[PDB]
């Protein structure tokens, strides 16, 4: 009796169910009056709609998505913004639970970038009783692929806010106007997420005469400045803009509230091959000793990424093997491998 | 690459199987692949981690590659004991591996033509030749 008492209960939701019929979800878009509205249909017509007297007509802000009857046509009830992978942008890529200890050697250089960026997300309270308008963007320039992205990543999972990365050499677009178009989208994305860090890559293609391709990347640089300090809304996101030649970079393009702070990354430090081979190959498992400063002076020159690919070719060599990483040599051909098939 | 236009239907293929991608985590049996002449017109979020990663790169085949590739393209034909692969190598030079295939099906498609069985080391050669399209004039200004 009681395992139908059960399902007859679910039975007879099931019967007042049949009886229920379905709302046409609906997004408003302007208010008239207390009791007009302008809902427009996901896919159809727009209708003159009021709303249902059980109902704030406060919370019915333009934009507010909405689900009215489809017979009298009139808002029942409020629903929260659609949510959907159709994002356009970089927003929903995450940077990754990465710290700041997984880079290494930039210690310093970590700690100016904390300082530029980290302290106006977290703690304003220091700029505002200071009296100076918190500082926004950060230059980080040095040889490619010594971790400046790592960096961004890890400032934006620190700071568990949405970061958006952009290869700046892709926004040139052969096109006119669209170059300027994606940094004005970019923007315009950022402010309605916020905070927001923008990590532009290298910007000498954008940042830094008689023709018209020409004049496009000054356009396009004009835009950029006006996006990063200008009219509209002042904003708190920041940018972790990354070039790979700051010569080039356009002396207006350096200005404190308009990206200061020429960090150099220069490839990485003598002693912190140390630190990233530790962080990069301590994860691998291997029992042996190392030998660490003969892997540090037979890889000069080398830059982060090298270390990495160091370590994952150092256990492929062991999935080509055994399968536990015992001996020096093959960090010795690993990094040879690094060395001259990465050339 | 992102650009209402009538594109926002094959978006929505791309964004599903993007979506996908970053489902499933690694060391499962699920392990992808996924082959495009044109990375240029690709949209870099599929390039990602967690999406497709790892970039395999094909070049254009070298000289040796060349020879072995016209090599195992060959070996259903008749082809003439005396064909010096190597010389056809140093022959054909910036072709990809379908002209290198090509190569061996006009020279068996000219022997034909010509009426014999095996395929000569000169087939080869106007294989060559005509796989581009190229025509072979004795010019009188050589001799
Ligand atoms: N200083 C570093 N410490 C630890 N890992 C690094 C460092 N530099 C680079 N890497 C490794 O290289 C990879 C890519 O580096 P990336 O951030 O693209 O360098 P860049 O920003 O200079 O192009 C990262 O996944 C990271 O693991």
């Amino acid at each position: 009796l009681k395992e139908l008492t059960k399902q007859y209960e679910k039975s007879e939701n099931d019967l007042k169910a049949l009886q229920s019929v379905g709302q046409i979800v609906g997004e408003v878009l302007k208010q008239l009056t207390e009791e007009k509205f302008i809902v427009k249909a996901t896919n159809g017509p727009r209708y003159v709609v009021g709303c249902r007297r059980q109902l704030d007509k406060s919370k019915l802000k333009p934009g507010t998505r909405v689900a009215l009857d489809m017979t009298t046509l009139t808002i029942m009830r409020y629903l929260p913004r659609e949510v959907d992978p159709l994002v356009y942008n970089m927003s929903h890529e995450d940077p990754g639970n990465v710290s700041y200890s997984e880079i290494g050697g930039l210690s310093e250089q970590i700690r100016e970038l904390r300082e530029v960026i980290e302290l106006p997300l977290t703690n304003p309270e220091l700029f505002q009783r200071v009296g100076i308008i918190p500082p926004k963007g950060c230059l980080l320039y040095g040889p490619p692929g010594t971790g400046k992205t790592l960096l961004a990543r890890a400032v934006a999972s620190q700071l568990d806010c949405n970061f958006l990365k952009v290869v700046s050499s892709s926004i040139v677009d052969k096109y006119i106007g669209e170059s300027a178009r994606l940094i004005r989208e970019m923007f315009n994305y950022a402010r309605d997420h916020q905070p927001c860090i923008i990590f532009m890559d290298e910007i000498d293609a954008i940042g830094g005469e008689g023709t018209s391709a020409d004049r496009e990347i000054q356009r396009t640089l004009m835009e950029l400045l006006n996006q990063m300090d200008g009219f509209d809304t002042l904003h708190r996101v920041k940018m972790i803009m990354a070039t790979n030649r700051p010569d080039t970079l356009d002396p207006a393009l350096l200005r404190p509230g308009r990206l200061d702070r020429k960090i150099h990354i220069d490839l990485p430090n003598e002693q912190a091959r140390l630190d990233i081979l530790k962080i990069h190959a301590g994860p691998i498992t291997k029992h042996g000793e190392i030998d660490y400063e003969a892997i540090v002076k037979l890889s000069d020159g080398f830059n982060g990424a090298d270390l990495r690919n160091v370590c994952t070719e150092a256990g492929m060599f062991a999935i080509r093997a055994d399968h536990d990483f015992v001996v020096q040599e093959d960090f010795m051909k690993a990094v040879r491998k690094v060395a001259d098939s990465k050339k | 690459k992102r650009f209402k236009a009538g594109d926002r239907e094959v978006q929505r293929t791309m964004l599903e199987l993007l979506n996908q991608l970053d489902g499933f985590q690694p060391n499962t049996q699920v392990k992808v692949i996924a082959a495009t002449n044109r990375v240029d017109i690709l949209d870099p979020a599929l390039l990602r981690s967690g999406r497709l990663d790892r970039k395999i790169e094909f070049p254009m085949p070298n000289e040796e590659a060349r020879a072995r590739i016209m090599q195992i393209h060959s070996r259903k034909m008749n082809v003439s004991p005396d064909v010096n692969y190597e010389e056809l190598a140093r022959c054909t030079d910036d072709f990809n591996g379908a002209q290198c295939k090509a190569v061996c099906v006009e020279a068996g498609m000219i022997a034909l033509r010509r009426g014999a069985t095996e395929l000569t080391h000169e087939d080869y050669m106007e294989g060559i030749l005509e796989v581009q399209a190229k025509k072979k004039a004795n010019l009188q200004y050589y001799a």
